[PDB]
């Protein structure tokens, strides 16, 4: 979708500095511990029910990771969302039958938490940049839905 | 939809937020503004621009408004009804502009409160403003 | 969020709904089921066949709790705790899947009373099943 | 988008029979009533304080009955959604600044005046269809946004 040239700069510079790991295994807890609905779709991963089982759930840290790293492929691939997550669109929709509405839900909790690990550095004129990337990561897995 | 935990929680994390309110609602209402430019519509009187008085002078009313709800948890509905009219009767403000709204609040609280700002603190802050939310949109439902 | 006059239009339009509930929300069920395929996900111990027992035994159950809801509307939350607890713990329900419903429900009155769908009925009658649907989802918020 | 052969020959049958003035008319109606904060965007329009006075507002009628003429370019074009309400999606975004979610609840609402009008001849078949277009049409009134 692009938003920019010196933006796409300032998303890139950021994500150099992004853990995989520790960023998505904290998004994916957030996930599961604010929408609690959620966590239906995670059954196999066992003890979910308390926010300190979640977070310390090695399942959740590294299907977290799995999350971000694609998010990432999102991120440096952003001329061709749709095609980056077809695969991907299909897994959640033909299979998982995951509502789009938490596509959303996620994205916007990863900025809440990008929010929390970079501080005063993740300015409002970068939010602005991730929400635009992560609306764009979300309407791509809504794609070839059907 | 407010349970003893979640009062406990929001009472606990809005202390640590203490003389701060006003300045976390005008960074708040600046990360909307720049995120989701749909909402500057409902501000045609008001200087945008990065640094201005009124979105400051605006962002300390909002606090206000939500230290007061917190004082109020059980009686929210009395506490915010002059809000209420003025939100859905005369601005008629979109629903979908508290969720917005709501979103950068989490992300302002996040920025300045990284080690309070819980996953158990930030279940309890959402639900707190979903019915702030739900309030100040009722003269719709 | 609801009104004097949502009640009273509420309890007059669901007389008219009357033995039919059943019927209705057996066809809502159906219509949810074709027009929102995400929904089968949680009945798969279910024939959902285009005229099976079970949507038809389940459309029955459905329609006696809307009946009781219209029936006790000033304490919603008091008569409708089974099912809040049933909806939003045990079976995890997706709170968009509410609004899936409810259009679905809204579709089939609109079907089979036309005459007594009015604007003003189909307002209240959303903000009635907006208010069940909080409820049901209460053990979120 | 597509969604079937013998589908897309009972929705265009069904439109056949559509009354673009009266259905258009009640739609937006509807949609002022139920939702009342979309008000805000047609002041210009005059009284709307009431069922009564929006139901039977010239302006409104007129105005819905050429929303429902565009509804039908869509209906006639599902092919190449996106191709047909590019500049309407480039109005609705850049210049009246309408969230995409109220495209939904109006094609929703849409939905349910054609049940009122169609009564058991509109099913829950051929519900499942118009759901399929309407969600179309809403994708691609939000698309091109940017
Ligand atoms: C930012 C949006 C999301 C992205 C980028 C994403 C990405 C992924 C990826 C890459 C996988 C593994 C694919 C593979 O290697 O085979 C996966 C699996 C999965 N995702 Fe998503 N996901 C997202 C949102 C969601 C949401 C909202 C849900 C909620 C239902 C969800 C539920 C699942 C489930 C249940 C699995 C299967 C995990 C398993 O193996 O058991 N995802 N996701
Ligand atoms: C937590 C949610 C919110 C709270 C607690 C809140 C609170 C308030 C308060 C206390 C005022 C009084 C302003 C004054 O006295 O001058 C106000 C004004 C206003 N609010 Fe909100 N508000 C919220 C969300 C929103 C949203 C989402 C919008 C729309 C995007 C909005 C738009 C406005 C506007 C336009 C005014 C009038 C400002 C003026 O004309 O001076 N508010 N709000
Ligand atoms: C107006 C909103 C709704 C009302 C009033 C309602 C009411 C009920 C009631 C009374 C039951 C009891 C079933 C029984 O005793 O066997 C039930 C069961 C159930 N409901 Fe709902 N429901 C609503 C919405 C939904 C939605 C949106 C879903 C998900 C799409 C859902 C999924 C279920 C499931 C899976 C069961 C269990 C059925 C079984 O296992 O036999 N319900 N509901
Ligand atoms: C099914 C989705 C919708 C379609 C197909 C649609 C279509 C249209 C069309 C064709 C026009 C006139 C374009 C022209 O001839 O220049 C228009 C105008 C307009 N629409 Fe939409 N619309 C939709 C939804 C909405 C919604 C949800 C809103 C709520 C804000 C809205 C607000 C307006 C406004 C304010 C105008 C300008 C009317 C005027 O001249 O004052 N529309 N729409």
């Amino acid at each position: 979708v692009q938003l920019s040239g010196e933006e796409k700069a300032a998303v890139l510079a950021l994500w150099d500095k992004v853990n995989e790991e520790e960023v998505g295994g904290e998004a994916l807890g957030r996930l599961l511990v604010v929408y609690p609905w959620t966590q239906r779709f995670f059954d196999s991963f066992g003890d979910l029910s308390n926010p300190g089982a979640v977070m310390g759930n090695p399942k959740v840290k590294a299907h977290g990771k799995k999350v971000l790293h694609s998010f990432g492929e999102g991120v440096h691939h952003l001329d061709n969302l749709k095609g980056t997550f077809a695969a991907l669109s299909e897994l959640h929709c033909d299979k998982l039958h995951v509502d789009p509405e938490n596509f959303r839900l996620l994205g916007n909790v990863l900025v809440v938490v990008l929010a929390r690990h970079f501080g005063k550095d993740f300015t409002p004129e970068l939010q602005a940049s991730y929400q635009k990337v992560v609306a764009g990561v979300a309407n791509a897995l809504a794609h070839k839905y059907h | 939809v407010l349970s003893a935990a979640d009062k406990t929680n929001v009472k606990a994390a809005w202390s640590k937020v203490g003389g701060h309110a006003g300045e976390y609602g005008a960074e708040a209402l600046e990360r909307m503004f720049l995120g989701f430019p749909t909402t500057k519509t409902y501000f045609p009187h008001f200087d945008l621009s990065h640094g201005s008085a009124q979105v400051k002078a605006h962002g300390k009313k909002v606090g206000d408004a939500l230290t007061l709800a917190v004082g109020h948890l059980d009686d929210l509905p009395g506490a915010l009804s002059d809000l209420s009219n003025l939100h859905a009767h005369k601005l008629r403000v979109d629903p979908v502009n508290f969720k917005l709204l709501s979103h950068c609040l989490l992300s302002t609280l996040a920025v300045h409160l990284p080690n309070d700002f819980t996953p158990a603190v930030h279940a309890s802050l959402d639900k707190f403003l979903s019915s702030v939310s739900t309030v100040l949109t009722s003269k719709y439902r």
